[PDB]
């Protein structure tokens, strides 16, 4: 059991040590014989320690997308979503009283058609928000 | 009244979920049937006017019919789609966003990183009254009440998930409670979740598939004004036939390597363009009338666009393309030009390409054996080898199949979860209790009944 | 029955030289690379052939002017006048062509649609010339393996 | 070639232990055990940074496992890496 820093843990971890790791262990188990195995793996050890202590002694001294994104589907669903807002769907429903299955049918297509229109909308807002933001 | 149009609501919403899959077929039959009978297309005697020629003359009448029931049917799949493909998808959302909400916090002690559209997205659902709509787990608020309630604020974590601390102590007291009938257009409109169909809303429309069909939808539509529009139905056939699939996994599996590749070929062009630029002018002169030259490399963009059109389209090379050399003092120099172009270019890279394809086949092939390897030598659960169970006659295949099936591993969780609480065995509250604390030290892991029970059993 | 007819018609004994791939089984080997993905090499043919018809749809709403074969001033002979003989013309000279449609199209030079047919052209060599045919060769190679 | 030397490099890696080179089999007898092997008792970042702590540590404080393995380690001698055996397999019975 010994003591391991927080600085060498930190520079062993960073991107540049893992990838020597993996060519080091690529080359050991490819082209790497077992009687040098452990020779191999000490001087690799050995340049990583180097390595990481000059790093470790050199070292110590689409946002804009994502928010059209979601404005444009918050802008959009308010809109659709306004027709149920409004409350004036009594007028409607004096003849939903009065509706047949043909007309009910009807209405139930007619939202998912308001639906697709909505996401045409929200597609459209997009483009144009993308394109505002590029200019 | 309400409860029969609900009723039929429901019916319709049944019918579609269950043929849904039957009209996307019907739907690409359909485009195979249109685009068939616009291969007869004539075009007629200035203003161009398309005409569909036919003897018999009902082709015409046909293919009016045909764009029509196209078109219904592609509405058709979106409804059927929204029907039955969409609960699945906002109870995965719902799932994914509940544990990171509890096991992660991803709301209270870290945040999303603000470019992630899906976090910023799901900061709605978190306040409404109908979470957990699809996720079985109704005591997710409950739980992070519980962990997080005592370090960062009971009263901001209930602000935060939306528990109202007014109703549970309205409704532990005595209350008063007047009820409110269905028949009410008022009640029904306050019914309503408006934040949490947002949401979902939202989570539709940020979805892939449901794009893909809103996609189809418009060319459908688009087929209408113009008819040439329902050819872009036939690139649906990837995903209706599934052996068109393994064909296409051959190109999609290297596919950064395969469009790098082109990259590389570009950049090499262009080095080649730039020699040729350069030093040999003289001979990029591909007009046969004397008088008018029609020099393609006296400009750099153009005589890019001649080495990467025609001399890479040439088989030969750049060489069979360009004036011969003979009798140059650049002679020499101008046929290891063409020799390397010819060798570099056409043949190498080519090749990587095709090699490219084929090592994708290979790949996929290795892969489907290595999975049959393994699933027929261990087991899924435990991972014992099949050889300590087949020292008793057919032992890997019974032990597969009645002690360790990872389908009565699914009847289980589905009876745990389908089974209330207060019934639950000694096991069963063991198992509950370690799934919801999502710890799998239960499943059997280097063990089995019959290794522990070696010496007695025999 | 072919041997009978090869009485009538001396030719009809040509068929028998169909036989040899039962008759040596060394054969059988060469023909399995063939056969082992046979399902998949015709349908890579059907995906060739929607992906052809494609351009060819694109080129008959777009690119018709470029599409005369005849040296003749006074009598065009227009291959992409028509959908079905376009979608002829491009499947067997276009695929058949080592470079593709532009080989045996007008040169696009100083048009208004250099660009777009220019990438039409190069499009159609990738995809077409380039990928497919591998797509196949690599189901033969992966049939040996 | 290049793929199936990165296949074969995956598959030794998760089968066998770099240290030791005892299979995963075993370890596995206890659950999770050839991770917790491989995570724990014969990590080489492990063995890096004691590598680096012993060159770090100055010789009169040196303790005698570390004594041991430095001169070990200046004679350029590699006994003191376990190869074919590891705790668990000392203390088979012991432990269990
Ligand atoms: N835990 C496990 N549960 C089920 N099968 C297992 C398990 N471990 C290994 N196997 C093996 O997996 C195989 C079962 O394959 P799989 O469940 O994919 O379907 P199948 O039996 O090939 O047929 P089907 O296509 O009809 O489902 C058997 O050979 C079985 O021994
Ligand atoms: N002595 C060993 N030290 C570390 N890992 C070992 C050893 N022997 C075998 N392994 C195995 O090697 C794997 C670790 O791989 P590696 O160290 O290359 O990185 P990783 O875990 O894949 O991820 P990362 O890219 O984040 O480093 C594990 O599966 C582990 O069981
Ligand atoms: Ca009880
Ligand atoms: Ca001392
Ligand atoms: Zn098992
Ligand atoms: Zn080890």
């Amino acid at each position: 059991y010994f003591e391991i820093s927080e600085s060498s843990r930190t520079q062993w971890e960073k991107p540049q040590v893992k990838e020597s790791k993996r060519q080091f262990i690529f080359d050991v188990v490819n082209e790497g014989g077992e009687k040098e195995k452990m020779e191999l793996f000490v001087n690799f050890c050995e340049d990583t320690i180097f390595e990481m202590q000059l790093a470790a002694q050199i070292s110590e001294s689409s946002i804009l997308t994502v928010r059209s994104a979601l404005f444009a589907l918050r802008y959009n669903i308010l809109t659709l979503m306004r027709m149920l807002s409004l409350k004036s769907l009594k007028k409607q429903m004096k003849k939903v009283k009065k509706m047949t299955v043909k007309d009910m049918v009807t209405a139930f297509f007619s939202s998912y058609w308001s639906i697709f229109m909505t996401l045409l909308h929200f597609v459209a807002s997009v483009f144009r928000g993308f394109f505002r933001i590029i200019c | 009244f309400w409860k029969k149009i609900i009723a039929y609501q429901q019916k319709l919403l049944n019918y579609f979920a269950r043929n849904f899959y039957n009209m996307r077929m019907l739907a690409l039959f359909v485009a195979f049937a249109i685009n068939f009978i616009l291969l007869f297309y004539k075009v007629s005697t200035i203003a161009v006017h398309y005409v569909l020629e036919e003897s018999s003359g009902y082709m015409e009448p046909t293919l009016r019919i045909l764009a029509i029931l196209h078109t219904v049917i592609s509405f058709f799949c979106i409804i059927g789609y929204y029907c039955l493909k969409v609960p699945l998808v906002i109870f995965k959302r719902e799932k994914e966003v509940a544990r990171k909400l509890e096991f992660d916090g991803l709301y209270i002690t870290e945040q999303p990183s603000e470019d992630d559209i899906k976090g910023q997205w799901d900061r709605l659902v978190i306040n409404t009254q109908s979470f957990p709509n699809n996720y079985w787990d109704k005591f997710v608020k409950r739980k992070v009440m519980d962990k997080y309630g005592e370090f960062y604020g009971r009263d901001r974590i209930s602000e935060l998930l939306g528990m109202d601390k007014a109703a549970l102590d309205f409704s532990d007291a005595r209350e008063k409670k007047k009820p409110k009938k269905d028949s009410s257009l008022s009640a029904v409109l306050n019914s309503i979740d408006v934040k949490y169909q947002m949401w979902k809303l939202g989570v539709v429309f940020t979805d892939n598939s449901f794009l893909y069909l809103a996609w189809y939808m418009t060319m459908s539509v688009l087929g209408h004004y113009n008819n040439f529009f329902f050819a872009a139905h036939l690139l649906d056939i990837a995903m209706g036939f599934k052996t068109l699939r393994t064909i296409l996994s051959s190109v999609t599996h290297n596919g950064k390597q395969l469009v790098l590749t082109v990259g590389l070929l570009a950049v090499v062009v262009y080095l080649y363009t730039v020699v040729a630029f350069n030093f040999f002018r003289k001979f990029y002169n591909k007009s046969e009338d004397g008088d008018t030259p029609d020099m393609k490399c006296d400009d750099m963009l153009t005589c890019y666009m001649f080495h990467m059109y025609v001399g890479v389209r040439a088989g030969g090379g750049i060489g069979d393309e360009i004036e011969d050399p003979a009798g140059d003092e650049y002679e020499i120099y101008r046929i290891i030009f063409d020799i390397t172009f010819f060798f570099f270019v056409i043949v190498i890279l080519l090749a990587i390409i095709q090699g490219l394809i084929i090592d994708a086949f290979g790949e996929l092939r290795d892969q489907q054996e290595q999975v049959k390897e393994d699933m027929e030598t261990k087991c899924f659960i435990c991972g014992i080898g099949n050889d300590y169970f087949d020292t008793v006659p057919h032992g890997f295949e019974t032990h597969t199949l009645q002690e360790h099936n990872l389908a009565n591993y699914l009847f289980f969780l589905m009876y745990l979860i389908n089974k209330d609480e207060t019934e639950h065995t000694g096991q069963e509250s063991y198992v509950w209790k370690m799934y919801q604390e999502r710890c799998w030290e239960f499943f059997p892991a280097g063990d089995c009944f019959r290794k522990q029970y070696e010496d007695q059993l025999n």
